[PDB]
DNA sequence: CGTTTTTTTTTTGCATGTGCCGGTCTCACACGTGCCTGGAGACTAGTAAGCGCTTCTAGTGGCGGTTAAAACGCGGTAGACAGCG
DNA sequence: CCAAAAAAAAAACAGCATCCCGGTGCCGAGGCCGCTCAATTGGTCGTAGACAGCTCTAGCACCGCTTAAACGCACGTACGCGCTG
């Protein structure tokens, strides 16, 4: 049977996906994710159907923009694979973390 | 009053793939496996950060619905300004 | 003669000689607790003005100020002022 | 009917079709360059409000929408914004 | 030419409060590139604020508005 | 013959500087630079004291917190000697440069 | 099996920093005056928004089906990571 | 020279997926219309800020002396770095 190297379909998924602009989270676990969050500061909040798109592009993105930070620690750290100590890293001098 | 539905853990949604194909966006050739719950640690904390924010202004605005327009005063105060929502 | 510069020094004296009334001030740490006040000022009345202008209103009232108190302070620290605040104005109305 | 919402788009295509003529335009897209301009507003508006505040003064004129876009833009978009400010400031005062 | 006077013994002391043990000969180089940068960012908008005055002389109170405004808020200096 | 051992007094001038609150850069060489650079957008200008004490202030300080993010970008990389590399991320990073 | 080892604990001597006793000096916190302008007060005036009523947008929830995406396991390539010079 | 051999390489064939094509379909762009309200014109009135004048603060210049700091060189240690399993 034919099997390409590990890293090869790894290049084109990131070819394939960074060309698009369309959402990479399902909108339903989303907005259940949405809503559920919601509830903790006060329950039962409708939703504009905006709204949970504004957030769902406001997330993906920030994350997608996490990644680029992260990859390149771990490039730093001389590595290929990304990791916790990586995204920790990012976010530290990002000043989202303390 | 009350009605159908009062919460789950949604957590577990962001599957796998999911998050792969962020940083497939984001030029990540490898993924560890502590990744993918880490990026949920944080994820988490984002929107928790938002939707406070996003829900204190709709209590301003005496509504029960969030719109659109509450997320965004909201993003921009947290300093991540969203264009194409309004505003 | 001079210019005549408001600061906040003399009610900074006031709240030092009501929490720690033996430790006086050097005047570099007086500037600073001064650009200090100015600045959460400048935040929460800067927050309160524009909850106001998204709702359509001509008026920041306690209840614009509250909200900012709330999105800016973080955990804790909002909890302590919305309460002091709220008594604050309580205590106030109430007096005469 | 439906109450107004006021934007910027019907401008938008006109210098849509000034630039690129036979080039459209998406909803959301004329969403965007919509967002565009009204943060834009709310900075360049912003600095300039600072700077009336900063030197004592009430009314802010076009060398403080000046002082400010030079602050906020980058050099070669500074440049031809002021450019195209002291232009129109010239046409109009001599037009009127 | 004065860029110098940012001495290699300077820095390592502001990398010594940076909570830096070894420092590469390199940085030194690096660090007056990044403090020039920060300095012209800063003052270019510093002197703005005075040009718009109208003064001659710089004033602290020009300073605090350009580094609140490059997000660098300075307490101590008017305020 | 006493001699001590390559780091064992940096750590103790770490353990020092950071106690202490003085600014570490002469006074001269920085008000001549302040001067030299302002002198490129308009010559003839003067100088509060204070207003140039407000810049070495700023400048040392943004310097002491770059270092620091410079530090944990080297210690990222199995190091302790930091680079210019590590500069150069932690600004890609803070969103100084691109 | 009891020989070369490294080399891991052990005094070993050593140097700074931290005081805690002294002691002297200086200028900046601290507080006092005198006057001036910015907040107090009482009255007026106008409309912002609080309140009650209505409109009807749009947000919810449930179905049922199609098939795209989630999941899980196997296998081996290749990249992490330690060791060492 | 003529072996390795192993490693390292080149290309030859074979296979898989993406790109760009016309053939198809619909809905959202784009425009036209008719109407409401927000921009304009005109006039009035009150003061913001410009201008001239003067005061005098503080920023610039220089100077000579007393070290605190910078520079410089030297020696070797510990750490950067490659290579490998």
């Amino acid at each position: 049977p034919h099997r390409y190297r590990p890293g090869t379909v790894a290049l084109r998924e990131i070819r394939r996906y960074q060309k698009s602009t369309e959402l990479l989270i399902r909108k339903l676990p989303f907005q259940r994710l949405v809503r559920e969050i919601a509830q903790d500061f006060k329950t039962d909040l409708r939703f504009q159907s905006s709204a949970v798109m504004a957030l769902q592009e406001a997330c993906e993105a920030y994350l997608v923009g996490l990644f680029e930070d992260t990859n390149l620690c771990a490039i730093h750290a001389k590595r290929v694979t990304i990791m916790p100590k990586d995204i920790q890293l990012a976010r530290r001098i990002r000043g989202e973390r303390a | 009053k009350r009605h159908r539905k009062v919460l789950r853990d949604n957590i577990q949604g962001i599957t796998k793939p999911a998050i792969r194909r962020l940083a497939r966006r984001g030029g990540v050739k490898r993924i560890s496996g502590l990744i993918y719950e880490e990026t949920r640690g944080v994820l988490k904390v984002f929107l928790e950060n938002v939707i406070r924010d996003a829900v204190t202004y709709t209590e301003h605005a005496k509504r029960k619905t969030v719109t659109a327009m509450d997320v965004v005063y909201a993003l921009k105060r947290q300093g991540r300004t969203l264009y194409g929502f309004g505003g | 003669k001079r210019s005549r510069k408001e600061s906040y020094s003399i009610y900074v004296y006031k709240v030092l000689k009501q929490v720690h009334p033996d430790t006086g001030i050097s005047s570099k740490a007086m500037g600073i607790m001064n650009s200090f006040v100015n600045d959460i000022f400048e935040r929460i009345a800067g927050e309160a003005s524009r909850l106001a202008h998204y709702n359509k209103r001509s008026t920041i009232t306690s209840r614009e100020i509250q909200t900012a108190v709330r999105l800016l302070l973080p955990g804790e620290l909002a909890k302590h002022a919305v309460s002091e605040g709220t008594k604050a104005v309580t205590k106030y109305t109430s007096a005469k």
